[PDB]
RNA sequence: UUGUGGUAGACGAGCGUUGUAUUGGAGUUGAAGUCAAAGCGUGAGCAUUGGUGGAUCCAAUACAAGUGAGAAUGCCGGCA
RNA sequence: UUCUCGCAGUCAGACAGUGGGGGAUAAGCUUCAUUGUCAAGAGGGGAAGAGCCCAGAUCAUUAAAUAAGGUCCCCAAAAUA
RNA sequence: CGAUAGAAGAAGCUGUUGGAAAGCAGCGCGCAAAAGGGUGAUAGCCCCGUAUUUGAAAUUGUUUUCAUACCUAGCGAGAUCCCUGAGUAGCUCGGAAAACGUUAUUUUGAGUGAAUCUGCCCAGACCAUUGGGUAAGCCUAAAUACUAAUUAGUGACCGAUAGCGAAACAGUACCGUGAGGGAAAGGUGAAAAGAACCCAGAGAUGGGAGUGAAAUAGAUUCUGAAACCAUAUGCCUACAACGUGUCAGAGCACAUUAAUGUGUGAUGGCGUGCGUUUUGAAGUAUGAGCCGGCGAGUUAUGAUAGCAAGCGUUAGUUAACCA
């Protein structure tokens, strides 16, 4: 593709322009209606407003949220459905990174979730283990020791 | 598609050099290089288009016309778009830049084809060092050597590895040739000489990137 | 970057001044005045497009008439004549063309006779 | 280019989106409810589809 | 086979167009451009020739469009 | 025509027929539903004639059948009892 | 190390179109300069020049190195010794900021008002444990915006109804007393070689003879279109109610963007303008004298969707910053 052949793949889809002409497409009819509030000069009103008509997001109450101040504490979770393809023995936070797992600034304890059993025998460390998934690891003839 | 070095005369050796893999590319791709030559080819501006807007232009506003008892318009303002006070809503202005990337390894693909590309279109006869020295300052003798294999037909494009005085001093007073660094490539500046020269070392260097 | 073509509005006024011709007054001089003449004269060439056939029907029909009222028929007693007796694919403007032969709408006539 | 905190402190969003709301009869009167109506008012609902990109655009 | 009426509207086909870079060319033994003709186009246009002007533009793939004028009781300018 | 989706246009309607409400079967009148018209779609006809009748126009044509309907002249069309 | 004067600094001829060359053709030649422009069209080698290359008399500045005031500076033993930045911290009526709308925190307009090191305040009210440090004294280079101002340079920077109101003797003339508002601008011709001689005409002015390559190169000015005002060539052309029209067309004049040619029109048919906004206009609803110039759907941060592309099983992707 030189600057006298360049050619594309698959591109220069049509583009809008509406002040060039009526057979063109859109002229000073331009789809904008008529006789209108947001046809007029400084249409396209802002999000919030209804043209007069009462919104019920005022008139409907306001959902429970016991937590007010406080912020539910991010925990690194290794997915036993996505773990099964990968292999690594007593897993601590300097090593993750090589993985794409864990971030450079952490200090995420582990929690393990999914009873999703996968294919191979792996010693592990976790902080918390889930009934189920601690019945998934036992069927996976591994190990797991609980963390903090 | 063994390429034969060539001598600072235009005769070949007796050593047709190998290839490296590192530019041969499997599937050829045409967007990538187009889009490439797209974020590269642009950005020419600096800043030099500008025009003042209705509220950028210079004047005191003030009404003039009475509607009543007068035939014209109303028209409380003087400078706009349709009238000689002048300031129009579009225009060109020194802050747009037209936001443009391109991805790491979409890059490489690109970078990898057009290296089987160029290197494949056999516009290209291998160099090595030893005729790199014995180089006077003349252009005179790169001109002899250019027309001695007559590369007549687009502009030259040498790539280079090392600083040579002799390289900086000649190569700069003809219109038919240009130099660059092997990392000082742009795909746009490949497509446009669709005539290059290579170096025997580089070769190497670009297969670790492959 | 400022755009130029400050001409192809005059090309464009020139070549539609080509289209109007034999105007009277300001209607051939007058640019305005020739956008809207060069369009009615359309709309009248469609007009006579859609118009001519019936016209030269009934033309014919009259001209053909003509002759007939001579001769003591009338035109629907003479298309009688021809439907049931006398097989042809003869027109009404044929048998007008015909009428600028002479002697030979005698031999029509005498063939519906036979 | 916000999030509308006046108008989403009403609702819960789940997987896929499926925006919950609350049920009315809650606030300032309701001495006018079965006891059916009135622990099925205290449970969940959903929304239509006629506002459904404008209030998940927006929101 | 339906066709081919069509407002708003959705929608397809595109063109002209200025500048960018090639790719090239033409050019006082003629150029952009003016006027005309009794041409080529479904169209956004293209012309050829002649007068006219005695130095610049065009042709084909892409790029971004201060981009394409019927009136805005539009403004300017000239003429009424 | 049903499902999702993007973009929407109307959002101040008028006209014919009927059943109407109102009015006073006075209203090409206001307001409801229905069969159509338009707003969205030309033409032919009747004195001119957007909404009455016949209606649904890719185009060229100086071909055929003809729709309602008409046939003394204008203008195309015939007479007999 | 610069800046405010400088300087060295490569490379072409012949014929031709030609009034003139620079263009073209033939052979070149240099190149560290075939960067940019002018040079009687359309020049790498004709110049301006340039790259490269060095220079400061005199002044100023950026620092480097050297000699060198000034002061800069911890570890052990005691001691309920003293000190550790008082209207201080606080408390009340409240503001002001803090994302805050007086609430953690800071300050005070009106008042009262301690303490010590085991002290205070604070850890978005507050106490207790735990933890921080001991304000209420003071200067402080570092990254700071902008170019009014300068150099060097650049322009998918506007090009004379554009670019700055102001290419120009622009905020100018001028208007309003006055604050304020606020026009008009380019290009002769290569070199004026700027129209000498004569004629008419009082003069002005014009026209012939000239120069000048070209006098569409004559001062009006690079060229020089339509509206507008006349003119003559072919025809129609003063009893006919025409958005001056359409289709045919006698008859006449022609002879081509050379073609079943063009031009006019005695005459027969046909034949309620336009953008607008309305239930809907021929519209007697508005608006438009014409011509020409100009004249109004965008950018930034993004998101979503369609399409396209990269990568795609432990994914993709970098912001900032840096070469």
């Amino acid at each position: 593709l030189n600057q006298l052949k360049s050619v594309p793949k698959a591109r220069n889809h049509k583009t809008k322009t509406l002040g060039r002409g009526h057979g063109s497409g859109l002229g000073k009819t331009s789809g904008r209606g008529q006789k209108g509030q947001k046809a007029r000069k400084s249409g396209l009103t802002r999000p919030g407003f209804e043209g007069g008509q009462t919104p019920l997001y005022r008139r409907l109450p306001k959902f429970g949220n016991a937590r007010k101040g406080f912020l539910k504490q991010e925990w690194v979770v290794l997915n036993l459905n996505k773990i099964a393809k990968l292999k690594l023995d007593k897993i601590n936070r300097a090593s993750l990174i090589e993985k794409q797992v864990i971030s450079a600034k952490s200090q995420l304890p582990i929690k393990l979730i999914g009873h999703t059993k996968l294919e191979k025998p792996l010693h592990f460390e976790v902080h918390k283990v889930s009934k189920q998934a601690l019945k998934a690891v036992e069927n996976a003839n591994g190990s797991v020791k609980l963390l903090e | 598609a063994k390429l034969k070095l060539i001598k600072i005369d235009g005769s070949f050796e007796t050593e047709p050099v190998k290839l490296s893999p590192g530019l041969i590319a499997k599937e050829l791709k045409q967007q990538p290089v187009f889009d490439a030559v797209l974020v590269e080819q642009a950005s020419w501006r600096q800043g030099t288009h500008s025009i003042l807007t209705k509220g950028e232009v210079r004047g005191g506003g003030k009404k003039p016309y009475k509607q009543k008892h007068t035939g014209k318009a109303r028209q409380g303002s003087t400078r706009n778009p349709h009238f000689v006070g002048g300031g129009i809503v579009f225009g060109p202005k020194p802050n747009r830049n037209y936001s443009l990337k391109l991805n790491k390894k979409a890059h490489t693909a690109a970078l990898h084809t057009v290296w089987s590309e160029k290197l494949a279109s056999d516009n290209t006869h291998l160099v090595d060092q030893n005729l790199f020295n014995k180089t006077e300052g003349k252009t005179k003798v790169m001109m002899q050597f250019l027309k001695s294999a007559k590369l007549l037909d687009k502009n030259v494009l040498f790539v280079v590895n090392t600083l040579n005085t002799n390289l900086e001093q000649s190569t700069s007073n003809i219109k038919n040739v240009q130099v660059k660094h092997l990392d000082k490539v742009s795909v746009r500046d490949l497509m446009l000489a669709n005539a290059l020269l290579v170096e025997k070392e580089v070769l190497k260097a670009l297969e670790g990137k492959f | 970057m400022r755009i130029k073509g400050g001409k192809q509005t005059r090309v464009r006024r020139k070549k539609w001044l080509k289209q109007a011709s034999g105007s009277f007054g300001t209607r051939h001089a007058s640019y305005k005045v020739a956008k809207q003449t060069v369009i009615q004269a359309a709309k009248y060439a469609y007009r006579d497009r859609r118009n001519k056939k019936r016209d030269f029907r009934s033309l014919w029909i009259l001209r053909l008439n003509a002759a007939l009222r001579e001769q003591g028929m009338t035109y629907s007693v003479f298309i009688n004549l021809l439907k049931k007796h006398n097989i042809e694919i003869n027109r009404k403007v044929l048998s007008e063309l015909a009428i600028k032969e002479p002697s030979k709408f005698n031999l029509i006539v005498q063939k519906v006779k036979s | 280019m916000k999030v509308k905190s006046a108008a989403k402190k009403r609702f819960k969003l789940t997987k896929s989106g499926q925006i919950k709301r609350k049920h009315a009869y809650t606030s300032h009167l309701a001495p006018h409810k079965t006891t059916k109506q009135k622990r099925h008012l205290r449970k969940q609902g959903t929304v239509s589809a006629s506002d459904f990109k404008r209030i998940g655009n927006l929101i």
